[PDB]
């Protein structure tokens, strides 16, 4: 989780992650959540971790979820879609991390909801882009 | 952290499908040919490649490895359905 954030804070709205691995069902949680479809982590599953497997799941309570790896020129266009989940994966890492890209503000900043500790906070569009692996779960 | 083993990973061909969008890709396992196949995606803008199965579970087990394997293996992807002329071939994943 060593990637650079700016104007983080704790935000009890963000859905906290339950495990390690629960990154990815805490994401998809509040995907849902968004689209006014109230499914619990623990019901979509706090072991998945791969994009295939995090859109197929999605996809049990709702239509219309890709799970594809994403150019990294394609941020704004994702983010006009809504809410979209992204895999970050950061220099020494053995384990990415979903994050809920909320959205990006008028300066650009990409608006984060992290479930590692419930925070929202922001990055440079030039530090997501290298930090997000490319791998994505959103619904056009 | 404790040691991953390292491996010789390399693309050997990209083969794109430009009626049903699909794409064959050949790895080099330290010397070990394997072919996996995936999905070109543009909808709404959004430059996507939908990995097999199969495939999504060999990228997410050498990311411990190099991090950037998606972004090398999308960056020779959409430079060869551009027409580009690209050398093969291209490292994944180097000890």
């Amino acid at each position: 989780g060593n990637w650079t954030v700016f104007d983080e804070v704790l935000d009890s709205n963000v859905i906290k992650q339950l495990t390690l691995t629960g990154c990815g069902a805490a994401c998809g949680e509040m995907l849902l959540r968004d689209r006014y479809i109230f499914v619990t982590q623990n019901v979509i599953g706090t072991e998945l971790t791969s994009m295939t497997s995090l859109a197929n799941k999605l996809n049990k309570f709702d239509v219309g979820w890709e799970g594809n790896a994403v150019s990294e020129s394609s941020l704004y266009a994702l983010s006009n879609t809504g809410s979209w989940g992204a895999m970050m994966w950061d220099s020494g890492s053995k384990v990415g991390h979903w994050v809920l890209v909320k959205g990006v503000d008028d300066a650009g900043n990409v608006i984060i909801y992290d479930p590692y500790q419930g925070s929202r906070y922001l990055m440079t569009e030039q530090e997501f882009k290298e930090v997000w692996n490319g791998h994505s779960v959103y619904k056009p | 952290g404790i040691v991953f083993t390292n491996h010789n990973i390399d693309l050997l061909s990209v083969e794109f499908d430009e009626i049903t969008k699909n794409c064959n890709y050949t790895f080099s396992v330290d010397g070990e040919t394997a072919i996996f196949t995936a999905r070109i995606s543009i909808i709404r803008n959004i430059k996507g490649i939908k990995y097999s199965e199969e495939l999504d579970k060999f990228i997410m087990s050498i990311m411990p490895l190099q991090p950037k394997v998606s972004k090398i293996l999308g960056g020779v992807t959409w430079d060869c359905i551009c027409g580009k002329e690209v050398g093969f071939p291209v490292r994944l994943i180097g000890k």
